[PDB]
C-alpha cells in the first residue's frame, strides 16, 4: 500500500498521520523531524590572508649613482636618493659627503601563515537538502536518513520511504559568501584582481599554495633619516587582519528562521520553512484485517478537567467495551486537537485515560478508535504561564474558533428585524397593488 | 517582548535560550458575564475584536434600514389617506395607530 502526506517543515514536533485501508485495521504513524540539512554549492572564488613585506638590504653607494631595474614581482617598488651621509657605530660609512647615493626597493609576498589561517570567498548559489526522520513503526522508534529533494528513496524494515522535495526553495545563504575558520558571512567581496587597500580582498590568492598572487598596497618609499642607514617604507596597512576586527555579526544570528550553520562541510540546519511531502509504501504484513482487531462497544467519554496549553494539558477518560484483548489505534480527526498517544491495548468492559493538547477555549471533538467514533465535550481554562521554552506547534488554532457559551450569545445576537421590515414592505406594496399593477 | 513565533537570545558563549509565547492570561473567562472580549483580546489581540467592531456597525446598519422601513410604512399608510375628502379612519388610525394618531 502507498500513502502520501505532507507535514510542516518543523523540528521536534511529533506529527500523527492516519493511514487507513479497507479490509484492515487503520493505523496511525508518528513522524518526527530530527534535523534537516541544506548543503549549498561550493565554487571557491579565491582566498586571502595577511601579507609579508620583503625589503632586502638597501644598496648604498659613494661618488657614483645607482639605477632602478624593473622587477616582475607583485607591487614591486624602488626609489633612489642623493646626498645622504649615513653614520654607523664606528663612524661614517664613507667619505663622499654628498656625491653618494642610496637605492632602495621592496615587494610584498604571501605569508606561510596562510597555509593555516586565511579567509576563503566562495560563490555558492544553489543547495541540496538532507534530513533525518524518526518513525513509530510496529511499536518502536526507527531512524531514517535521506535527501529531502523528492528523489532519494530509502528502504527500512520492508517499507519504502520517499521524502521531499522541499516546498520552499528559500535559503539563508547568498550567491557570494566569505568563510573564516568556523564562521560564515554574507558579504559581496570585491572582484578578483581589484582589491581595495584596507578592505577585505586587499590581497588575492587563487589557492593557499599557488605561488602567483595579486596585490595593491601603494608601496611608496621615503627619503631616509639623515645621518642614519636604514630603509623607510610606506607599506599599506593590511586590510585583511583589520576585517577580522570589524567582522560583525555572524550569519548564525542574522539568518531568518535561525538555520544553524556548520562548516566542513558548510550546512544550514534546523530552520522551519515550508513543508515536506512524504510517500510511504508499506507492505501489507504490518496491515491487520479488521476481523483480527477486537471489536469495540459501549463508548462513553468524560473530561474531569482540561487546560489548553503548549503541553498535553488535556486529560480524557473513556469507558469502552471490547470483544477481546488486543491493540487498537487511536486518533483525532480534527486538526484543532492532537493526541500524544498512538494506540492502546483494550481488554473489554474497562476504561482508559488519554492525554491530549488543544487550543480551543471549549474542546468539542470526536475521537476515532477501532473504527468507531466517540464525542468529547469540555471547557478548558487558561494556564498561568505566558511563555515556555520547549517548542510545541501541535495546538494550532485558526481564525475560526469556538465562542463556547458566548457562541449562543452571538447566535442570539444574530436575530434581526429584517424579516418584519420585509413583511411591512410587502404589505404596503400589495395594499398599493390595488393601484400598482406592474411598474 | 516575545513574538507569536518565538524569540531566541544568545548570552556569551553559553547555549542560546529559546522562549516562545504561551497563552496570555486567565483574566478572560466564559460565564454569565460575557468576559469574552478579554478572550479575543488576550488571544489574537486586535484580531477577532475589530471583527466585533465591524459586526457592530453592520448590525447598526440593519437596524437603520429597519427604522427606514418604519418610516416607509408610515408614509405608505398615510398616503392612501392623503387627506381624502371623506377624512375618516374609524378602524385603522384609531386601531393601527400608524401615524399622527392624535387625529382620528
Ligand atoms: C589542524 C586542524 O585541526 N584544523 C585545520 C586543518 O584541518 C586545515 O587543514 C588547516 C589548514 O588547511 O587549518 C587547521
Ligand atoms: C520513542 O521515543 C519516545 C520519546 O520520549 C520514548 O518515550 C519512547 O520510549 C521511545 N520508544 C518507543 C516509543 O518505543
Amino acid at each position: 500500500y502507498e500513502h502520501v502526506t505532507v507535514i510542516p517543515n518543523t523540528v521536534g514536533v511529533p506529527y500523527k498521520t492516519l493511514v487507513n485501508r479497507p479490509g484492515y485495521s487503520p493505523m496511525v504513524l508518528e513522524m518526527e523531524l530530527q534535523s534537516v540539512t541544506l548543503e549549498p554549492t561550493l565554487s571557491l572564488d579565491y582566498i586571502t590572508c595577511e601579507y609579508k613585506t620583503v625589503i632586502p638590504s638597501p644598496y648604498v653607494k659613494c661618488c657614483g649613482t645607482a639605477e632602478c631595474k624593473d622587477k616582475s614581482l607583485p607591487d614591486y617598488s624602488c626609489k633612489v636618493f642623493t646626498g645622504v651621509y649615513p653614520f654607523m657605530w664606528g663612524g661614517a660609512y664613507c667619505f663622499c659627503d654628498a656625491e653618494n647615493t642610496q637605492l632602495s626597493e621592496a615587494h610584498v609576498e604571501k605569508s606561510e601563515s596562510c597555509k593555516t589561517e586565511f579567509a576563503s570567498a566562495y560563490r555558492a548559489h544553489t543547495a541540496s537538502a538532507s534530513a533525518k526522520l524518526r518513525v513509530l513503526y510496529q511499536g518502536n522508534n526507527i531512524t531514517v536518513a535521506a535527501y529531502a529533494n523528492g528523489d532519494h528513496a530509502v528502504t527500512v524494515k520492508d517499507a519504502k520511504f520517499v521524502v521531499g522535495p522541499m516546498s520552499s526553495a528559500w535559503t539563508p545563504f547568498d550567491n557570494k559568501i566569505v568563510v573564516y575558520k568556523g564562521d560564515v558571512y554574507n558579504m559581496d567581496y570585491p572582484p578578483f584582481g581589484a582589491g581595495r587597500p584596507g578592505q577585505f580582498g586587499d590581497i588575492q590568492s587563487r589557492t593557499p599554495e599557488s605561488k602567483d598572487v595579486y596585490a595593491n598596497t601603494q608601496l611608496v618609499l621615503q627619503r631616509p633619516a639623515a645621518g642614519t642607514v636604514h630603509v623607510p617604507y610606506s607599506q599599506a596597512p593590511s586590510g585583511f587582519k583589520y576585517w577580522l576586527k570589524e567582522r560583525g555579526a555572524s550569519l548564525q544570528h542574522t539568518a531568518p528562521f535561525g538555520c544553524q550553520i556548520a562548516t566542513n562541510p558548510v550546512r544550514a540546519v534546523n530552520c522551519a520553512v515550508g513543508n515536506i511531502p512524504i510517500s510511504i509504501d508499506i507492505p501489507d504484513a504490518a496491515f491487520t484485517r479488521v476481523v483480527d482487531a477486537p471489536s469495540v462497544t459501549d463508548m462513553s467519554c468524560e473530561v474531569p478537567a482540561c487546560t489548553h496549553s503548549s503541553d498535553f494539558g488535556g486529560v480524557a477518560i473513556i469507558k469502552y467495551t471490547a470483544s477481546k484483548k488486543g491493540k487498537c489505534a487511536v486518533h483525532s480527526m480534527t486538526n484543532a486537537v492532537t493526541i500524544r498517544e498512538a494506540d492502546v491495548e483494550v481488554e473489554g468492559n474497562s476504561q482508559l485515560q488519554i492525554s491530549f493538547s488543544t487550543a480551543l477555549a471549549s474542546a468539542e471533538f470526536r475521537v476515532q478508535v477501532c473504527s468507531t467514533q466517540v464525542h468529547c465535550a469540555a471547557a478548558c481554562h487558561p494556564p498561568k504561564d505566558h511563555i515556555v521554552n520547549y517548542p510545541a506547534s501541535h495546538t494550532t488554532l485558526g481564525v475560526q474558533d469556538i465562542s463556547t457559551t458566548a457562541m449562543s450569545w452571538v447566535q442570539k445576537i444574530t436575530g434581526g428585524v429584517g424579516l418584519i421590515v420585509a413583511v411591512a414592505a410587502l404589505i404596503l406594496i400589495v395594499v398599493l397593488c390595488v393601484s400598482f399593477s406592474r411598474h | 517582548t516575545v513574538p507569536t513565533e518565538g524569540l531566541e537570545v544568545t548570552w556569551g558563549n553559553n547555549e542560546p535560550y529559546k522562549y516562545w509565547p504561551q497563552m496570555s492570561t486567565n483574566g478572560t473567562a466564559h460565564g454569565h458575564p460575557h468576559e469574552i472580549i478579554l478572550y479575543y483580546y488576550e488571544l489574537y489581540p486586535t484580531m477577532t475584536v475589530v471583527i466585533v467592531s465591524v459586526a457592530s456597525f453592520v448590525l447598526l446598519s440593519m437596524v437603520g434600514t429597519a427604522v427606514g422601513m418604519c418610516v416607509c410604512a408610515r408614509r405608505r399608510c398615510i398616503t392612501p389617506y392623503e387627506l381624502t375628502p371623506g377624512a375618516t379612519v374609524p378602524f385603522l388610525l384609531s386601531l393601527l395607530c400608524c401615524v399622527r394618531t392624535t387625529k382620528a
